[PDB]
């Protein structure tokens, strides 16, 4: 039949004026470009048939060829950006949003699925497909009472392709664009299916990764508690972008961290900061460094929930860039925190593993370092208590440390070092 | 995601 047919056999039937043997070929050419292994992308693209596939995609009265043509311009997308170009410049952008309108959901499905990897290029051709006009089309795809109505596959796509509309910077999208989505998006948040979830999370997190701003127009859709639910869920798929968005959430104003806090996501951290996932653990640090960086009320919340052993336990034992992270929550949080609190971080045992990062080979974390132990003598100043905790750094090997640390080729840190010696050990 | 090439 249709398999395995040769380039020039598919070039040979889609030139012929016949559009069953036309139709024949573009089967033929989507079997190819769908194959497992080394799809013959570029010999479809060099061949020219890119035009006769896009011309096909009009073709009302022959409904399959729609779908082979877009199917196989689909999987040429899914390739490179100079392939996806290829097909951009062909015309195809106009003609798939068309599509999104046919009576016939494969095909509008596979509409969808091509924007998607259009889209899914980069922001100028996410940016190119919005000014086509696609946004209207795939909404009203998902304006149904209920969702769980529509085809499971057919929905998964429809979410993967909003999200795509969603994502990259530089520029983030255009903000009427996401006026516009966020909407469809809150719904899908809701929806039952893990697939559906995990890229409606993707999609906020895309959303939620920019200035306060663009924040805010989340926040305000009030997806926080939803996305806390899904921050305990079992799928990693799930928690790995919901976590995303709420760590990108509490980078902006202490009012938007806040809200984190009021909808219960800190109970969710003493398994996350535990998780057998070292990509869990990394972002749920870089978490709660966000949340130590902010109100003295903020900390509390965090000493109050038994967060501060688990900060602790990563400092302690972790991949190293999740022991960064800790680091940089240990400094925010001396840095804004009251006398009471450093001391409370003491007496759980702070020190001792703090100490022990001094030996890293990364002078980025050691200036971070350094610049918690500063903080927490002008604490213990306060209390008169210096040389207790120059003793107790002492007794870990803090000192020796230290003290190698001002002959370190970095100015800040054989200055902190030295300043240090010479204040408290002497 | 990013891309997604359809295999079946």
């Amino acid at each position: 039949g249709t398999v395995n047919w040769s380039v020039e056999d598919i070039v040979k039937g889609i030139n012929s004026n016949n559009l069953e043997s036309q139709l024949q070929a573009t089967q033929a050419a989507r079997k190819l470009l769908s194959r497992e292994k080394q799809p013959p992308i570029d010999n479809i693209i060099r061949a020219g048939l890119i035009p006769k596939f896009v011309s096909f995609l009009g073709k009302t009265d022959c409904s399959p060829i729609q779908f082979e043509s877009a199917w196989a311009l689909t999987n040429i997308a899914s390739g490179t950006s100079e392939q996806t170009k290829a097909v951009v410049d062909g015309g195809a952008i106009p003609a798939f949003i068309s599509l999104l309108a046919s009576p016939h959901a494969h095909i509008s499905e596979q509409a969808v699925w091509a924007l998607g990897n259009i889209a899914g290029d980069g922001s100028a051709f996410r940016d190119l497909v919005i000014k086509h006009g696609a946004i209207d089309p795939l909404l009203a795809l998902l304006a149904v009472p209920d969702l769980s109505t529509l085809a499971c596959g057919y929905l998964r796509n429809l979410t993967w392709t909003l999200s795509n509309l969603c994502r990259n910077k530089n520029p983030a999208p255009p903000l009427d664009a996401v006026e516009q989505i966020l909407p469809t998006l809150v719904r899908l948040l809701h929806h039952n299916d893990p697939e559906v979830l995990a890229d409606s999370c993707w999609a906020i997190s895309y959303l939620t990764d920019g200035p306060n701003e663009r924040i805010e127009m989340v926040v305000k859709k009030g997806v926080v508690p939803q996305l806390v639910k899904l921050l305990g869920a079992t799928e990693l798929p799930i928690v790995t972008p919901a976590l995303r968005a709420i760590g990108n959430i509490v980078t902006g104003t202490d009012e938007q961290t806040q809200k984190v806090i009021d909808a219960g996501a800190l109970a969710v951290f003493p398994s996350l900061l535990t998780n057998p996932k070292t990509n869990i653990q990394k972002e749920a640090t870089w978490t709660m460094s966000n949340i130590t960086a902010g109100r003295q009320d903020q900390i509390q919340q965090v000493v109050n929930h038994g967060l501060v052993p688990f900060l602790v336990g990563v400092l302690s034992k972790a991949d190293f860039k999740t022991q960064k992270e800790a680091a940089w929550a240990i400094t925010n949080y001396t840095s804004g925190g009251t006398v009471e609190q450093i001391v409370y971080l003491v007496h759980c045992g702070i020190i001792e593993p703090l100490m022990n990062l001094l030996s890293a080979k990364d002078t980025k974390i050691i200036q971070v370092i350094l610049d918690a132990i500063s903080n927490i003598f002008q604490a213990a100043e306060k209390l008169g208590e210096t040389e207790k905790l120059s003793i107790m750094i002492e007794e870990c090997g803090g000192l020796d440390k230290i003290e190698a640390l001002q002959r370190h080729e970095n100015e800040s840190v054989y200055k902190a070092s030295l300043n240090l010696i010479e204040k408290y050990f002497s | 995601g990013r891309k997604k090439r359809r295999q079946r």
